[PDB]
Formats: structure tokens, sequence, C-alpha cells
RNA sequence: ACGGGUGACGGGGAAUCAGGGUUCGAUUCCGGAGAGGGAGCCUGAGAAACGGCUACCACAUCCAAGGAAGGCAGCAGGCGCGCAAAUUACCCACUCCCGACCCGGGGAGGUAGUGACGAAAAAUAACAAUACAGGACUCUUUCGAGGCCCUGUAAUUGGAAUGAGUCCACUUUAAAUCCUUUAACGAGGAUCCAUUGGAGGGCAAGUCUGGUGCCAGCAGCCGCGGUAAUUCCAGCUCCAAU
């Protein structure tokens, strides 16, 4: 007997079919608009959607006024409305079903540095995140996957401690600034 | 520009001490040494640095902020009394003996053979 | 034609000439982005029958 | 279903058991004769002492002499015809060298031309004969 | 029923899933059993105990030949059975136990080592200008002009960034290591160089070159190879996971 957990799960399911012609074209432009790095990445935005959607059909089997459905209603909904996927005027949960993969893929921080007046291309953004430049209320995220809260969005910026913000000159600017002193002498 | 703030304060009458969660802000430099941290509490609580004990500091990604669980006592007399040994050894006032638990188990099982006031001769 | 004398015959008698050189390969998104362009954002709806991407007449 | 009663429940259940023994991919399963026969005895690989190199002819339409081996296993002390795969790799078995035999694709059912043969090689003493083909490791002297 | 068999310890559970189902469960929680193989008892509130005791059987350790003791399915380890599984490492600091105890002790437990058994985050580049190629659009039956919005691949040219790394000290802690923090140094082929498998059809991608001449081999099934092979052996190209 030991003092540990063993606990974990996977996050992605792989499609029953291999070598299709209608699917091989449509997952590869999810890699263009937003700038993802492999399939795996994509496959899990779905699995999280798929998960939401099966619980919704679980609740719709129940009657109205059934106290589980009301409570677990609210929760399932607000859980999509603190992060702006659903909108205020769709409390009702038919509306949860008619709800697709592109709205999740643009909450991801990667996409949230392309759109806000602080990155030139999208494929620049997944290299600003990972070179530890940008931050979200005095706290540095290093992780595109970060799904973003709708409370936060007005607080994203360049971190204080940075050459692309306030700070001291860098590795390669300061070296060829230091090289100009070494050359003239 | 090093700044301390305490957090969750309590007093044990029945262990003879102040305890609290010391909280640090340090933008710009490496995490800080404890003979600096101690002596900065000492005019937060106007004692000497001697009695106070601060251990454990987890730091924060992005740089900035660390979190400790320091505790302040009344007199030195008591400070040896009601507190661990390792958390005196650090401050230079306790020293355990010079045999790790290889030696000492070999020497128990040779006393276990010998009988009576013959047991003292196996030990020198 | 061929007991256990006749073995390795063709892996043997082929013309072992060397492999070539080329400029260095890329991986990761940086790659994938590469192919995303090829097949979508540019290209012309060319007349009639489409030739595959490894085509030679 | 055919015996529709409400308290039949066993009449119904003594009949399917009876039946399922007619099922093959099962009886082959639920008697001891499948594992009595089998060389590996119940297993995914099992090593053995080679003893002679042997060419087997292929069956018709096709023709071409196919290069095999005749192994004795350890555990059982049993004798199998095996089969080398790659081109020019038979020059790598010396007689009475040791090999890690495997299965061959479809479980107790051969592949293609060569009759009887259900087994094949992965290793030749601690290094894989795949590698030897490429040349990524070479043989000790 | 009785007899036999079971690659049978039981249960909380696991993998697969439209609904119904079919397999698995020696294993961190409960309940059973056993300490090479049977048998029997001393001490006790609590044993048919076995890191207690006395036999016999199978096996194994010394002798000055009369004698005498041995039992890792506890931790590390090692010989064997094999397709088949790690260090004779370090502490009571935590966690809890036992005792005459606030004070000893604990391979129970904690901590490092080996570990592509599985699960989760996630690098191998990004951005400017000069050649060059495509579509709006204002106009041109068609040349050309603007390319504002670009859209793209080119050992052309240019500096901005960073994580791999080397290394002072803080931190971590029973004492170390790891992660977290920080000065000093650290990239143009960014040699600081991604594989493993396939290209006739099922099933994504060459009727291309240069060998072999039912031979050598491929091919899970249908099949290939008959001296012009879309299939072997290989040269350039290409698809799918990464």
């Amino acid at each position: 007997p030991v003092a540990r957990s063993w606990v974990c799960r996977k996050t992605y399911v792989t499609p029953r079919r291999p070598f299709e012609k209608s699917r091989l074209d449509q997952e590869l432009k999810l890699i263009g608009e937003y700038g993802l790095r492999n399939k795996r990445e994509v496959w899990r935005v779905k699995f999280t959607l798929a998960k939401i959607r099966k619980a919704a059909r679980e609740l719709l089997t129940l009657d109205e006024k059934d106290p589980r459905r009301l409570f677990e209603g609210n929760a399932l909904l607000r859980r999509l409305v603190r992060i702006g996927v659903l909108d205020e005027g769709k409390m009702k949960l038919d509306y949860i079903l008619g709800l697709k993969i592109e709205d999740f893929l643009e909450r991801r921080l990667q996409t949230q540095v392309f759109k806000l007046g602080l990155a030139k291309s999208i494929h620049h953004a997944r290299v600003l995140i990972r070179q530890r430049h940008i931050r979200v209320r005095k706290q540095v995220v290093n992780i595109p996957s970060f799904i973003v809260r709708l409370d936060s969005q007005k607080h994203i910026d360049f971190s204080l401690r940075s050459p692309y913000g306030g700070g001291r000159p860098g590795r390669v600017k300061r070296k060829n600034a230091k090289k100009g002193q070494g050359g003239a002498g | 520009t090093v700044t301390i703030r305490t957090r969750k304060f309590m007093t044990n009458r029945l262990l003879q001490r102040k305890q609290m969660v010391i909280d640090v802000l340090h933008p710009g430099k490496a995490t800080v040494p404890k003979t600096e941290i101690r002596e900065k509490l000492a005019k937060m609580y106007k004692t000497t640095p001697d009695v106070i004990f601060v251990f454990g500091f987890r730091t924060h990604f992005g740089g900035g902020k660390t979190t400790g669980f320091g505790m302040i006592y009344d007199s030195l007399d008591y400070a040896k009394k009601n507190e661990p040994k390792h958390r005196l050894a650090r401050h230079g006032l306790y020293e355990k003996k010079k045999t790790s638990r290889k030696q000492r188990k070999e020497r128990k099982n040779r006393m276990k053979k010998v009988r009576g006031t013959a047991k003292a001769n196996v030990g020198a | 034609h061929g007991s256990l004398a006749r073995v390795g015959k063709v892996r043997g008698q082929t013309l072992k000439v060397a492999k070539q050189e080329k400029k260095k390969k890329r991986t990761g998104r940086a790659k994938r982005r590469m192919q995303y362009n090829r097949r979508f954002v540019n290209v012309v709806p060319t007349f009639g029958k489409k030739k595959g991407p490894n085509a030679n007449s | 279903g055919k015996c529709r009663g409400l308290r039949t429940a066993r009449k119904l259940r003594s009949h399917r058991r009876d039946q399922k023994w007619h099922d093959k991919q099962y009886k082959k399963a639920h008697l001891g004769t499948a594992l009595k026969a089998n060389p590996f005895g119940g297993a995914s690989h099992a090593k053995g002492i080679v003893l002679e190199k042997v060419g087997v002819e292929a069956k018709q339409p096709n023709s071409a002499i196919r290069k095999c081996v005749r192994v004795q296993l350890i555990k059982n002390g049993k004798k199998i015809t095996a089969f080398v795969p790659n081109d020019g790799c038979l020059n790598f078995i010396e007689e009475n060298d040791e090999v890690l035999v495997a299965g061959f694709g479809r479980k107790g059912h051969a592949v293609g031309d060569i009759p009887g043969v259900r087994f094949k090689v992965v290793k030749v003493a601690n290094v894989s004969l795949l590698a030897l083909y490429k040349g990524k490791k070479e043989r000790p002297r």
C-alpha cells in the first residue's frame, strides 16, 4: 500500500474510418486559420464538444420541473456562458446542441493574440505565447490550449518584464549593440 | 524594493507563539535568502531576529511572488523546548551524533549474542 | 531454377549507385502550414480533369 | 426468439448454451484440443534451436522455391518448419543458430503459396534480422 | 441430486459500448488461505503460531567423526522456469504503530536510482525588403497602369526573438536531486540536421527512370514477376500518423 493516485484519462478519440475523401480535406484548414500543430490538437476540441452534447440529450429526456434538470441545466449552461460560446439570450438548451467546433477554437489564447491589436499573423501568435511574452492579469501563460474567460479578455497584454514591452535590452539587440563597441576598439 | 505582507495570523497560548503565512513580492531578482527575510520581520514585530523561524517557500512562474509559513516565539528558552531539531540545526544550535543507521544496526546484533556484563566489551 | 545456391541473386547483382543530396526538411506546424497553402488558399479551378500531386503524364 | 413464455427463462437458456458449442470460433475456443496441438502452447513468441536449411516449393499459378528453416523449440522440444522473410537473409542463419519465432498473420492459418508453414522469424540471437538486412547491426566473430 | 473438470481464491470493480449485451478481474479496500511437504502442541485475553517449539518425509550448513544447527510466498539480491518484470542505495522529518514512554525502535512507511507499462502540457522556427507567379478591382475586344487588400515559394539580402545547453547563488529538504525563480556565456545549412511505414485495387499517393528475365523475391485477401514489371531490387518524386 502506497501514498499516490494512479488517476487519469485520455482526451481524444480516433475515427472508426481511415482513408476517406470527404474528411481528409476539412480538418486540415482548422490548422490554417488558427495555426494548430498536429491533428491530435484538433481531435480534442471535438471530444470536449462531444462530451457536452451527450449530457444535453441526457437532460432533454427528463420532464420539466424535474429538480435535477433545472439545477444541472443552469450549471451546464452558465459553464458555457462565463466564457462566451453561448450568448445571454439562449438560456434554453435546445440551443446548446446547434453549437459547433469553430466557437471553441477561437477562445484558445493563440487565437486571442491575433485578433486584439497585438500580433501581425496568427503563426506569429503561437510563438509569442511559447517564448513567454504575454500575460493575463500579472500572470504569464505559456500555453495556447488555455481556453479564455470572458471576464478576462480586456486584461491581455505584453508582460512588464519584456523587450516587446518595458525592460532592459535583449540577447541579440544588446550583443550587436555590444559588438559595435568591440569593433570600433 | 522588497516588500512583505503577512496572511492568516493566529496565536497559540498553548504552544507559546505567533504563527502566520508570510507572503513576498520580489519583481526583478532571484528568490531571497532567509537571513534577509528574518531580519525584516524583526521590525514588523520588534523582537530580535533570534526567536523567529521561517521554513518552506514555493515560488511563482513568471517570477514575482513566494509563499512561506514562518512562526514567532517568546523566549529562546522555549524555542529549543517546543520546536523540531532540524529547524534549530539550520540556525546553529543542535547537533545529532556521527553514526548513520548502517553502523548502529550491526552493533545491536552483536550485543544480542553476548550475555550479562560481558555486553560492554563488544562496545570498545 | 534455384536451390539454396541461387539466393540473394538480385539484391546482389543490382547496380548499387549512391543516394543524392538535398536541402534540409521541416517538421511540426511550420510544415503542415506548408501543405495547407498548396491545396487550398491559392489555387485555380483548372479545366476538366485534375492531375494528382505526384503526377507525370 | 421463439418460445415466448413469461416463465420460460430456463427453457430459453438451456438451448443457447447447447447451441453455442456448434459455434466454431468458440469450440475451437472451449475445448483443450486447440492448445494440446499448438507448438507455442499458448503464446506470442517462443525461441528454438535451428537444425537445417530447407527450400519449400510454392503452389500453383505461382512458382518459385521458398526458403525456410526447420527449428526445434525449447519448452516443448518440438520441431516446426518456419520461413525466413527478406531477400538474401538466409545467408544469415548458420546451422544450429538460435531464432525468436513468431506468428505469421491470421492465427493457425498460412499465407499465400507455401503449404504447412505458419511461423516466421523476428530475431537471430539478441539482435533483429530486420536490422541485419539494412545493415544497422553486423554479426559477431 | 451424485460424479468429474475449470489456464477457478471471493467481493468493491475493468475494457468494450444506440438500446440489449459479450469478455476480464494474481493486483494499493473488505473478506478468506498459506508460510518446502504433511502431523502436533508449550506460553497465553487473543496460535494449532511457525523471522516460537518436537518429530517423520523431500532437500540443505560446519566437524578434531564423538557431535551440532538450518525454512526471503518480509526489503534488497542471485541461481533456475522462460516470449516474459529495477538499486545487496537513504531516513524516522511526514504518515501511523508498539512500550515501563512528552525521551527508544519500525526495509510498515517516507525519499532518490533504473523505467518509450500506460496518462497529460508542449520545441525542430518567426518577421522585413529585392528578384519572380496568380485573382479580384479602376480601365483595356486583347497590350499595358495602379496593385491599395495581397496570395505564394526562392543555399537572394537583413537584422529582430527564443528555447536546447554550459553555470555563481538563493529556493527545495531529515540531507540531496528534480520543477519554480536569476546574473554570466550560448544559432542561418538556425549540422543545435524526425522518424516509422506505403503508393494496381479494397484504402491516401507516379501509367516516371536505371537492374532482374516464373529466377531472386513480393502479396494479410484478389494478385504480381513469362527479356517494354503502375506490384520484386533499387534512383528522383509523392501520401498518412508523428
